[PDB]
Formats: structure tokens, C-alpha cells, sequence
């Protein structure tokens, strides 16, 4: 499964 | 080039001769863009992020142009906090992490 | 080193007398680790990405050792599906993107 971890506050 | 991480590595890309700013994400498997209009047919897909799974639209073989660099891969269009250029394309342009 | 991106840039770090795998994520602003025990006072915070938001605990000046180098900063600890080393610690170890 396609994993995409951008993170924003 | 060689971009530092003192600030979000946001560069510009011309997806299908159209300009939109996106983030270079070594933490993403694919390239995800916020509601955009690409032609051709598409397959719905499920991808996962920090919070769970979401439904995104899939387009195959779209010509992307990251900082004067030619790349042709799969772009996903769906709700995403920011536009993202994932490893799927970053590789095609010989991008690497060095420290 | 020179991490190529044809596969998740996972590396080994060392924090609180523990070895753990983390992801070199240039797409994250802070550093989020899976639930664990760190010493000191921490404050709440909501961080979000694709999929939603999760409440984390923020600890400051925590000494980390990314795949071989020193680096103390801010480590957020919460229900993250994977450990992530953000741009806050990546810069401290002089990390960059080159394509």
C-alpha cells in the first residue's frame, strides 16, 4: 500500500 | 541543484505545461497534488498517510518538469495538506539525500 | 552518506538508550517518533498530514543520533505509524537534496 508521510503543524 | 532543509524544499513544476508549486518529499512513495485537472482516464486508489487511508485519483504517465528536469510517472490527485513530489519521480531525476 | 531514493530512506537512530529505525523525511517539519518514554516536561500538540491529525507529546532539547551523528532538538512522540526524522534534525546533521 502506497505510503506518503508529509507532516504539517 | 542542491537544496538545504532550513526551509520546506518547495520548488516549481510544470505538470502538463501548467505551473504549481510542490514539496520534495523523501517521505512520500508517490506524487500527490491537491485537486488538479489532468486529462485522460483515471483509476481510483487508496494511499496512506500519517492519519490513515484516503481516496485519491490516479493518472498514469504524466510528464512532470521539476527544475528543468524531465520526469514521466504517475500523479495522484487528492486531498493533501500540501502538494507532494514523491520518490516515484525524485528517482527519475537522479535525486539523492546526502549528509 | 548518499541515500538513493529507489526505496524508503530508512536509517537507524539512537535516542534514550534505544536503537530504532526512522525515516529520513524531508516532507515533515518536525520529528515524530512512535510512542516511547523520554525524560522531561512535554507539551501537547496536534500535527497533521494525509489522513488527518494525531495528538502528540512534545519534548525539547532531546539528544538524538541519526545514523551516526549527534543532534539535539525537538522530538514529538505520539501515535505515528512510523518513526519520522524531520527537517528540524535533518539540518542539524547538515543533510541535503541533490539532483
Amino acid at each position: 500500500v502506497s505510503q506518503n508521510y508529509p507532516i504539517v503543524q | 541543484p542542491q537544496i538545504t532543509l532550513w526551509k520546506r524544499p518547495l520548488v516549481t513544476i510544470r505538470i502538463g505545461g501548467q505551473l504549481k508549486e510542490a514539496l520534495l518529499n523523501t517521505g512520500a512513495d508517490d506524487t500527490v497534488l491537491e485537486e488538479m485537472n489532468l486529462p485522460g482516464k483515471w483509476k481510483p486508489k487508496m494511499i496512506g498517510g500519517i492519519g490513515g487511508f484516503i481516496k485519491v485519483r490516479q493518472y498514469d504517465q504524466i510528464p512532470v518538469e521539476i527544475c528543468g528536469h524531465k520526469a514521466i510517472g504517475t500523479v495522484l490527485v487528492g486531498p493533501t495538506p500540501v502538494n507532494i513530489i514523491g520518490r516515484n519521480l525524485l528517482t527519475q531525476i537522479g535525486c539523492t539525500l546526502n549528509f
